[PDB]
């Protein structure tokens, strides 16, 4: 589907029938179909999580500097203060995690494996595909259409670099994601990184 | 507004007419040589099917002239 | 080829005064219906100068003027303006579009 | 050329050359970085 | 595989013979990817898809037909006196050498006693051409009354007009018993304007709508019995879609009335998607009486004049 | 018409009497047997190193372009204090590192295009498709197109297209050799080249390299 770079050829392994799949593998990494089909899940997941975080880390941003609610900037986040500890919110994100993280890990082991209720065994889930677990994960019940499944990939891959621009744009230079983006427009050709090194 | 009426103008149906010349000579291989027939704007029908990009120059011209 | 085939005549020409359309069909009172006029429609025929090539897109020297005037019909159409320097609203504007 | 690019390939000038753009890249660095003894960026 | 034997026998460079699901069937393919989908031994075209846009996807489907059944969708041909006389599925190729790659032709061939059908659906890079021809061989003069009606699926439900029968009269009359109907003669005039006899109304519109129930035949065969001029109806009206730029064209030969059935509201109990129309001519309001052993020769083209 | 045929075996050589070597055939344009060396021995090396050729030609005929036409508009007064081996150091916007990567991200994506051509000739077609057109199938390193060919003189209208590539290829390797000089004369005298011209041609004997 596509192509990366038109002087190459997508690879044998990448046959188009995967969502997103412009062939890009020059380093040969999902060669082996089981490496592939976990590679995908891989992506879908840090891209899913990578799009929950930028829309947490600048959202934030750019309703506190237009005034509509004043919230941290994603970096003084975890210093402020909040109705539980430091670590208890990671004890319940362990606790509450782990059960979901390792149903989906059941899931992409064995796809039919993991979809009824331990306590409700009636409220089951569709026989979707892997990655894509549907029911009470698709309550408005948006179809998920190749097309629906590509605009997420690349929504993701999207926010997957765009959270690698926050890390590296508060490593090296101090500042916010979205005040980057103002010093930017203030002045686009003195305001860049080969201006901070 | 009277200079820049005349360059506007004078940008829009130049690009106006080399679309016409080049709906002459596309149609120079239809009905020979003729400018009863390769001039003649009742019978060339349409063009969009075949020559696009004059068709895209000669909207944008026509679209410069209604405003 | 025609739309029979092998049928209705080996291939016709010299078509005929068919005003009957060989129907035999019999006059009632009129003018005339048969006279001393055998005019045959002769028609042209097929399979010469078959292909009437459509007419295609010229060369790059006939578009890349047109190209450049699109930039330019695109450029100028949008010119805090040079209005003065270098030498009603909304109605005025949708009664001319209107 | 053929059968340069054939030598330049083998082990010795191979070797030579990675091992000569490899000590430059080493030692540009160290031009750059001179005196280290910490990985401090983190 | 039969198909195989007429592929090694009348097999041509555009000619492909297809037997899936035990159905004898060939695809005509003329030089600038033209599909045309006959199904064999039943006379009866399921798919036609000639080049309208100018890509290599120019082709576009015209008839309608749904996915699975064969015997409800698409143009069959059909003969009657007052019963179903070609129902049996005899049918049979006869030639098929008629040109090389440009223009193609299969003629099939069936015997309904006295009438020997042979049947000619042809490939022209414009236009599908249908063509029936009857042969008297008994003593009895038939009264048959022919009968080619096609299903033109629209892309939208709005985009519905013939654009060319303004001047002759019409008159609403039910159409012929086919056993590839996609609507019966007892729905198709049910609940609408037009009445359900046949009754007789000038048409004062270069184009007609079809989005309701009202369903006719174009001409005058009872000016037809005069022999005078009589106004013979247009063999030609431009069909179109509008839901995107494309139209189609119908010209019949020999016939001298042309049917066109709209379904109206009620294309929502068979199918759901490609509103369609049920058009083409017949020999029905008068029918054709030919001889004691004389032949007929009539034939229907739907042309394009987009490519 | 558009061939591309090639020169004769009895052509002009670089050295007049010498053997032209065997993989120099006259397919390429500008084929007078210059290798004392050898470096195009391999042929699937030798077309890469014919399109380093071109390339290398015709950056450097624009380049020299683009230092003498304005110094000579420097001479006649449009612009000031011109010296294209300082050009670099003076003062613009972005700072000449900003423009640095601004620069190597658009030649990155229209070099990167012409290196897909040349990996893969049929990549990154342009001249858009039309009906009933056949564009024809261009060469590496003469893409003819809409954008590069828009006079059609590509496909041999003024002249064959043998001899008009060799005249590119002759032309511009003058003009590698006027850069070579530019970038030798210009730090060895620490001068202008139009300068240097008018100061040879002022006394050819004794104001050439020698003197300094
Ligand atoms: C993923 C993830 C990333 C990239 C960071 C990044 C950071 N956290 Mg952090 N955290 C992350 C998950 C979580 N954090 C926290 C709770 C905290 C706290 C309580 C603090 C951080 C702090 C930090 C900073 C450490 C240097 C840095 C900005 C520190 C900070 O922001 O200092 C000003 C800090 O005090 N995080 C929780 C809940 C347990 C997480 C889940
Ligand atoms: C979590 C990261 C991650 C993972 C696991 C994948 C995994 C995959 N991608 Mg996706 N992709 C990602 C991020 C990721 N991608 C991002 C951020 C981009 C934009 C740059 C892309 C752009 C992209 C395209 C355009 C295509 C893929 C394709 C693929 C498949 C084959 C390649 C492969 O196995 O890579 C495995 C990747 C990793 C193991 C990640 C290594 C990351 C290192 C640690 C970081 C390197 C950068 C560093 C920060 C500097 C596979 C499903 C192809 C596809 O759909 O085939 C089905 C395809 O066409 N990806
Ligand atoms: C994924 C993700 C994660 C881990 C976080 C995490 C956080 N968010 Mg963010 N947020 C996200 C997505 C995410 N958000 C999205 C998609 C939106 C939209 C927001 C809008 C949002 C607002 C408006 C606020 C937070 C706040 C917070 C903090 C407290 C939340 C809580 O439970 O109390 C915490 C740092 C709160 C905070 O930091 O201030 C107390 C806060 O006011 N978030
Ligand atoms: C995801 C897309 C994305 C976008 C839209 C931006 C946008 C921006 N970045 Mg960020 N950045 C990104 C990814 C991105 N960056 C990544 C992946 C990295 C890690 C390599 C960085 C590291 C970075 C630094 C260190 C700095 C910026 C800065 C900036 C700003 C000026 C541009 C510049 O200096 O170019 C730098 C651009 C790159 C290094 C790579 C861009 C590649 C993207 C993915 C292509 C998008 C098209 C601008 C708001 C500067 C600032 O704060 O102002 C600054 O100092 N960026
Ligand atoms: C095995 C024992 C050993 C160890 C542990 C060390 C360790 C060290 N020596 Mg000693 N040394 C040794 C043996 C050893 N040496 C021997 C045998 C000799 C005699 C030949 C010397 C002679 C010597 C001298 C004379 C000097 C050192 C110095 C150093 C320091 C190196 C600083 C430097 O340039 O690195 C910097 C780091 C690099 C060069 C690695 C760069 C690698 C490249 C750029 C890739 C990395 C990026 C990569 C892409 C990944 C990025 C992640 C992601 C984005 C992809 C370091 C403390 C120097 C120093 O500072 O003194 C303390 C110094 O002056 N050593
Ligand atoms: C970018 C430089 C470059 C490159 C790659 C080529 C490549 C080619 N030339 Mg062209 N040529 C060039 C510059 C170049 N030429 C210039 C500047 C001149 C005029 C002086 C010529 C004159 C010329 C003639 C007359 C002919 C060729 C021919 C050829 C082909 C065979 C030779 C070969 O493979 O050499 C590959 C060359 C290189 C890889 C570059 C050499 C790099 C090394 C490191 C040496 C550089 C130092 C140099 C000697 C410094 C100059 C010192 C100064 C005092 C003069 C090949 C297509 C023959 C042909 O068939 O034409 C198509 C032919 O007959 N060339
Ligand atoms: C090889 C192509 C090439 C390259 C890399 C440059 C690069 C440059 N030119 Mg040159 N130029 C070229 C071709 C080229 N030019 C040609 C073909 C013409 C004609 C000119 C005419 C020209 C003028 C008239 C001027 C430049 C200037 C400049 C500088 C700023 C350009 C911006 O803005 C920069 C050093 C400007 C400058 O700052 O020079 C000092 C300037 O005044 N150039
Ligand atoms: C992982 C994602 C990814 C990456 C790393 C690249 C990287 C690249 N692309 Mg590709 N591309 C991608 C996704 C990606 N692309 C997708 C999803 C599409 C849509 C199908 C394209 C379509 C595309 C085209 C059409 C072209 C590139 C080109 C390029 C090159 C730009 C040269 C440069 O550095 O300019 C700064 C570079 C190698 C250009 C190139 O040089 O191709 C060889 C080019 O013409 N890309
Ligand atoms: C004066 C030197 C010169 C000459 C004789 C040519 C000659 C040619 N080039 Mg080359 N070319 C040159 C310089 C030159 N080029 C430079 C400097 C560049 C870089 C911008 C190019 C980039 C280039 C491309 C990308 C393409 C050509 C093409 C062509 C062919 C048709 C155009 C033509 O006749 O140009 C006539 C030139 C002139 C009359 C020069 C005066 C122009 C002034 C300065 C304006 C022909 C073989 C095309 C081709 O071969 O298509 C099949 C093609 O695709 N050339
Ligand atoms: C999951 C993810 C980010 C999740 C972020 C979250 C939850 C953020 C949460 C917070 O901000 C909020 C909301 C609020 C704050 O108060 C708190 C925190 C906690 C800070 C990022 C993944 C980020 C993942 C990244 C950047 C991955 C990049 C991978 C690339 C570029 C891969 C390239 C290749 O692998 C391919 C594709 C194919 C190979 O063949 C070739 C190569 C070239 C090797």
């Amino acid at each position: 589907k596509g192509e990366w770079l038109p002087g190459l050829a997508s690879p044998d392994y990448l046959t188009g029938s995967l969502a997103g799949d412009n062939g890009f593998d020059p380093l040969g990494l999902a060669e082996d179909p089981e490496n592939l089909k976990w590679f995908v899940q891989a992506e879908l997941v840090n891209g899913r999580w990578a799009m929950l975080g930028v829309a947490g880390m600048l959202l934030p941003e750019v309703f506190t500097k237009i005034g509509i609610i004043n919230v941290p900037e994603w970096y003084d986040a975890g210093k402020e203060q909040y109705f539980a500890s430091s670590s208890t919110l990671f004890v319940i994100e362990f606790i509450l995690f782990h059960y979901v993280e390792i149903r989906r890990w059941q899931d992409i082991k064995n796809p039919g494996s993991v979809n009824q209720d331990p306590i409700f065994k009636q409220y089951s889930l569709p026989k979707g595909e892997v990655g894509y677990p549907g029911g009470i994960f698709n309550p408005l019940n948006f179809a998920p259409t190749q097309e629906a499944k590509e605009k997420e990939l690349a929504n993701g891959r999207l926010a997957m670099l765009a959270f690698l621009g926050f890390v590296v744009q508060h490593n090296v230079t101090g500042k916010g994601p979205f005040e980057n983006l103002l010093q930017h427009l203030s002045d686009p050709w003195h305001n860049t990184i080969v201006q901070t090194f | 507004s009277a200079l820049f009426h005349l360059i506007t103008h004078a940008y829009s149906k130049a690009l106006l007419f080399l679309g016409s010349g080049s709906i002459i000579h596309s149609m120079e291989a239809i009905v020979g040589y003729s400018p009863d027939k390769s001039q003649n704007m009742i019978l060339m029908g349409g063009l969009t099917k075949h020559v696009p990009i004059t068709k895209t120059a000669f909207l944008i011209g026509t679209l410069s002239l209604c405003g | 080829l025609s739309l029979w085939g092998k049928e209705e005549e080996k291939k016709l020409t010299m078509n005929n005064t068919k005003r009957a359309s060989f129907f035999c069909n019999k006059t009632y009172k009129i003018s005339n219906n048969v006279r001393n006029q055998i005019f045959i429609t002769v028609e042209n025929f097929g399979l010469n100068t078959r292909t009437f090539y459509y007419p295609h897109e010229s060369d790059n020297t006939i578009l890349f003027p047109m190209l450049i005037l699109v930039l330019f019909t695109l450029f100028i159409g949008a010119i805090n303006q040079e209005g003065i320097d270098f030498d009603e609203f909304l109605r005025n504007a949708t009664f001319s579009v209107s | 050329m053929r059968d340069l690019k054939t030598y330049l390939s083998v082990a010795p000038v191979l070797s030579t050359l990675w091992f000569g753009s490899l000590a430059g890249l080493l030692i540009e660095i160290n031009r750059l970085f001179p005196d280290a003894l910490t990985f401090p960026f983190f | 595989i039969n198909t195989e034997k007429l592929e090694d026998k009348f097999g041509r460079k555009g000619i492909k013979f297809s037997e899936s699901n035990n159905i004898p069937m060939v695809e005509l393919k003329v030089r600038n990817g033209s599909s045309l989908k006959l199904s064999l031994s039943d006379a009866h075209v399921l798919s036609y898809k000639p080049k309208v846009y100018w890509k290599d996807e120019g082709f576009e489907e015209v008839l309608y037909t749904v996915d699975g059944d064969e015997s409800r969708g698409g143009v069959g041909v059909v003969i009657v006196n007052g019963s179903s006389v070609i129902s049996g599925c005899d049918w049979s190729v006869k030639d098929t050498d008629s040109d090389a790659i440009d223009a193609l032709q299969i003629e099939l061939s069936c015997t309904a006693g006295v009438l020997d059908i042979t049947y000619i659906v042809s490939l022209y890079p414009v236009s599908m051409a249908t063509a029936l021809v009857v042969k008297n061989n008994g003593r009895k003069p038939v009264t048959l009354k022919p009968g080619i009606m096609s299903y033109l699926r629209f892309k939208k439900r709005s985009g519905a007009g013939i654009q060319g029968l303004k001047g002759c009269s019409y008159c609403p009359n039910p159409p012929l018993s086919s056993p590839f109907e996609l609507l019966s003669p007892s729905e198709a005039m049910k609940a609408e304007e037009g009445e359900k006899p046949g009754i007789w109304a000038v048409e004062d519109s270069v184009i007609t709508l079809l989005e309701k129930k009202m369903s006719r035949i174009y001409g005058a065969p009872p000016a037809e019995r005069l022999k005078a001029v009589y106004n013979t109806p247009p063999s030609k009206f431009e069909t179109i879609d509008q839901g995107r730029g494309l139209f189609f064209r119908m010209i019949r030969i020999g016939f001298e009335e042309m049917y066109v059935g709209s379904p109206g509201s009620m294309w929502d109990k068979y199918g759901k998607q490609h509103y369609f129309v049920c058009t083409g001519p017949t020999s029905m309001l008068v029918p054709v009486d030919v001889a004691s052993g004389e032949t007929w020769r009539g034939a229907m083209v739907i042309e394009h004049d987009n490519l | 018409s558009s061939v591309c045929e090639p020169l004769p075996p009895d052509r002009p050589l670089w050295f007049p009497g010498s053997s032209p070597p065997e993989w120099l055939d006259g397919s390429l344009p500008g084929d007078f047997g210059f290798d004392p060396l050898g470096l195009g021995s391999d042929p699937d090396t030798l077309k890469w190193f014919a399109q380093a050729e071109l390339i290398h030609s015709r950056w450097a005929m624009l380049a020299v372009t683009g230092i003498i036409i304005p110094e000579c508009l420097e001479r006649l007064g449009f612009i000031e204090n011109f010296s294209w081996y300082d050009a670099g150091s003076r003062e613009y916007f972005a700072d000449s590192t900003t423009l640095f990567v601004a620069q190597m991200v658009l030649m990155g994506w229209a070099e990167g295009r012409r290196w897909a051509d040349l990996i893969k000739p049929g990549s990154v077609d342009i001249e858009p498709k039309y009906p009933h057109k056949v564009n024809p199938k261009p060469d590496v390193g003469y893409p003819g197109g809409l954008w590069f060919d828009f006079m059609m003189w590509g496909r041999g209208s003024p002249e064959p297209v043998m001899v008009l590539r060799t005249k590119e290829i002759k032309n511009g390797r003058l003009a590698m050799l006027a850069f070579l000089g530019f970038c030798f004369q210009a730090t060895y005298t620490s001068q202008d080249p139009i300068e240097n011209l008018m100061a040879h041609l002022a006394d050819p004997g004794h104001c050439n390299v020698f003197s300094a």
